[PDB]
Parts: structure tokens; C-alpha cells; sequence
């Protein structure tokens, strides 16, 4: 029934599907390199469990075979965690809101080797969202696009592309509703989708970094996390 | 795979 | 102005005019391929294409308005994406193959000759398949290629505002092309989205190709030119 | 940097 949804219904479905914002186990009276990476990976693992439930609620997703669902999630999981992070951080210039009780400044990225470069990319994306005044309704559309798009060529396809078109229709509906002219709608749609290229880039860099932490056998990664990482070789 | 298991259960 | 003063038709004409030539590889059919010799052909080719790319970039409206440091940054960020989209475009009329050069048309089985390369070939072939599925047009291709140049490094930066104004102009241009082609208003935004979403896949392939090239360099498989070495080093 | 020089030619 995904292809039968109206724009307003798609928006409502995606807003309702949203995962909860999780807290860190961080104790504000305690950082070290091992400490910080442990907090981030612990949080990432818990977010992943909720991401799986969310994906099942994205219209069209459970129409796919289990194998195709697995493939899409394996491809997109870090992109999805990152766009979520960027969104939460949008109102905190210069900071990344990993959790309400774990709001990190750019410089704390240095507590972990190679992390600040990734932090800077995430912060620049947050700034762009701020620059564009990205709306919550737009954000949820973009996040579903990442889920359906990222692994779609690594393949079913026809249905996925029709669902993607419906999400495009929904983004455009939101812009028209907001009073943008046709020219402004097309420009903004393009601006939003071009951010997805940057998010792909950040995920690939983050995956390299993560694989590096996994080899320097120090920070423990959950079994789920290790499998998600392994899917990228 | 664990992911496979979460997508069903 | 002057880039921002262009009409859609003038934008298309400038980009079409700026297009680099299709170059030949140094392929020698007298000897069998080895990992080293196949990689050597691709890196030698990339190096010669890079010189033409640099001169193409200078002809993309808006690019030469940037400082040299910013021009360097954008090309450093986008070069492999740009080579790859060009390869995928050349390859459209050759299902199952990659037309690296007119004298170098390779299938995935030949890609296996280089360790780790077949995975990249498979992604490029899937992208070429997607272009065919979409019936990508030459005018659309040149717009996408310029978007890559201007977009890929833009969030690693006034200068920025200038770039976004140019990017908006290219969006207007894509839409104009599609409308002139008879697409409905809804088909226009749908196709604009389909085209731009491919750029996510192109970024991914570039990142994987960059990792692979770094691996070849770190294993001394082939000697990279100073230019290639510096373009690669920009990616850490 | 070589690219820097090549952009000026
Ligand atoms: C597995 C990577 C952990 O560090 C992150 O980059 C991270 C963690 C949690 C998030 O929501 C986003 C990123
Ligand atoms: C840089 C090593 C890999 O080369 C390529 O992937 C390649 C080379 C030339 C092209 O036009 C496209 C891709």
C-alpha cells in the first residue's frame, strides 16, 4: 500500500516511524580515548537495534525480501546514524549531539586518533542543514531515501524506485506547502539530495576509521556492530 | 546473521 | 554574472563545448595482461585524462572565479568521481563492458586480473546499467559532471555562496532540458531526483576506487605519476 | 603542488 499513500500520509507514516533519542551511559563527572570510543560504539549499537525497527516501518521496505532488506541496511546503516546525528546537532553550532547527555565540541574529537576529521565533516553538514533551515518533515524523507537508495544498485529494483519517486513527490509536496515557487522547489530538492553525496562520503570515511579501531584490538564492538562493519569488507 | 534475526523477530 | 547570467541554453552549450576528448590507452596486445600491466594502463590513462580534466574544469562556468586554493580543493576532491562518471557514460552502449578507451574495452572477467578490482568494475557496470535504464542524455550527463566538480568538495570549505548559486543554475538547466524533452512537471522532479541520487553511488565508487588505488601504491604494484600521487594523497 | 601549477597554464 506504499504506492497508494498520499504525500500527507507518507509524511505521517515517516514521522510516526521515528526512533527514540537515546541517552549515553556517560557520567558527566568522569574522557579518555578508550572511554570516548566505547561510549560512541555503545550508543551506535543501541541505535542500530532501533534503526531496524524503524526501517520496517518505512513504507515499502517490508515488501522486499529479507535478503534485500538485509542488503539495504548493511549498506546504509552508518549513513543513517550520521544523518540522525547531524539532524540532532543542527541547533548546536560547533557541537555534535550524540545524545542529550553527550554533546561534544569539535575539539573533543581529538581525544580519539583520526576522529576530528570525521567530526569536522559532520559539523559542516550540520551547518549546511542550518544554512538551509532543514525541516523535520524533510529530514525524515531524506533518511528514508538513504535507506532505499544506498544499496539499490548493489542488487525488487522497480518497486524500490517507485517508492523512491513517492518520497520525492512527498519532499516536493512539503516545499509547495511551505510556499516555495516551482523554481525554488526544484532548487531546494537538488540542494537536499546533494547533501546525500556528502553523507555517503562521511560514512565511507567513518567505516574506514571504525575498521581501524576494530583491528587495533582495544575498543570492544558488539557482535551486531562487527557484522555491520564486516558487510563493507 | 544477527541482522537477519532482528528483521524477523 | 557571468556564470550566473547564463541562460539554460547557454549553460548547456558552454558545457557541451568544454567536453574533453576520448583518449587512447597504451594497451599492447602483444603480451598477456598481468595485474601490474593492467593497473599500469588505467593509471597511465587516468594521468593523461587528468590534464584534460584540469582544462575542462577551467571552462565550467563559475570555476575560475574561485581562488586557486579552492580550485585545487574541488579537483582534489572530485577527480576520480569525474573520471568514473565519464567511463560509465562512455560505456553505456556496451552492456557488460567498461570502455576505458576505444582500444581498451574490458569485461568483469578481465577485471579479476587486478586484486580487488572486480568489485569496483561491478559497481561501475551497475551504474552504466542504470544510465541505460534511465536513458541518460548527453546534455544531462554534462550537467551531472559539472555538479560533481562543484559539489563534492563544497562542504569541506561567499566563495561557498557563489558555488551554490552556480549549482542552482545547473539545477535550472537540468529542469529546462527535461521540460524541453516533454516530461511532465511531476516527471521532472522525479527524474531530477533519480539523476542526483546516482551521484551518491558515484561518490561511493570513487571512495572505494581511492582505497584500492592507495592499496596498489602501498604494495608497489605500479609507479604513479607525481600528479596522481598528489591527487591520491589529498584523500589521506 | 603540481595541480596548483597546472591550473595556471
Ligand atoms: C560506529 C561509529 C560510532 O561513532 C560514530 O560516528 C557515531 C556514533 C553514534 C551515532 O549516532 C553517529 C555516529
Ligand atoms: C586510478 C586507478 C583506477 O583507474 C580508474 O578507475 C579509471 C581510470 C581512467 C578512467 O577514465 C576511469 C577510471
Amino acid at each position: 500500500l506504499a504506492l497508494s499513500l498520499t504525500a500527507d500520509q507518507m509524511v505521517s507514516a515517516l514521522l510516526d516511524a521515528e526512533p527514540p533519542i537515546l541517552y549515553s551511559e556517560y557520567d558527566p563527572t568522569r574522557f579518555s580515548e578508550a572511554s570516548m570510543m566505547g561510549l560512541l560504539t555503545n550508543l551506535a549499537d543501541r541505535e542500530l537495534v532501533h534503526m531496524i525497527n524503524w526501517a520496517k516501518r518505512v513504507p515499502g521496505f517490508v515488501d522486499l525480501t529479507l535478503h534485500d532488506q538485509v542488503h539495504l541496511l548493511e549498506c546504509a546503516w552508518l549513513e543513517i546514524l550520521m544523518i540522525g546525528l547531524v539532524w540532532r546537532s543542527m541547533e548546536h553550532p560547533g557541537k555534535l549531539l550524540f545524545a542529550p547527555n553527550l554533546l561534544l565540541d569539535r575539539n573533543q574529537g581529538k581525544c580519539v586518533e583520526g576522529m576530528v576529521e570525521i567530526f569536522d565533516m559532520l559539523l559542516a553538514t550540520s551547518s549546511r542543514f542550518r544554512m538551509m533551515n532543514l525541516q523535520g518533515e524533510e529530514f525524515v524523507c531524506l533518511k528514508s531515501i538513504i535507506l532505499l537508495n544506498s544499496g539499490v544498485y548493489t542488487f525488487e529494483k522497480d518497486h524500490i524506485h517507485r517508492v523512491l519517486d513517492k518520497i520525492t513527490d512527498t519532499l516536493i509536496h512539503l516545499m509547495a506547502k511551505a510556499g516555495l515557487t516551482l523554481q525554488q522547489q526544484h532548487q531546494r530538492l537538488a540542494q537536499l539530495l546533494l547533501i546525500l553525496s556528502h553523507i555517503r562520503h562521511m560514512s565511507n570515511k567513518g567505516m574506514e576509521h571504525l575498521y581501524s579501531m576494530k583491528c587495533k584490538n582495544v575498543v570492544p564492538l558488539s557482535d551486531l556492530l562487527l557484522e555491520m562493519l564486516d558487510a563493507h569488507r | 546473521k544477527i541482522l537477519h534475526r532482528l528483521l524477523q523477530e
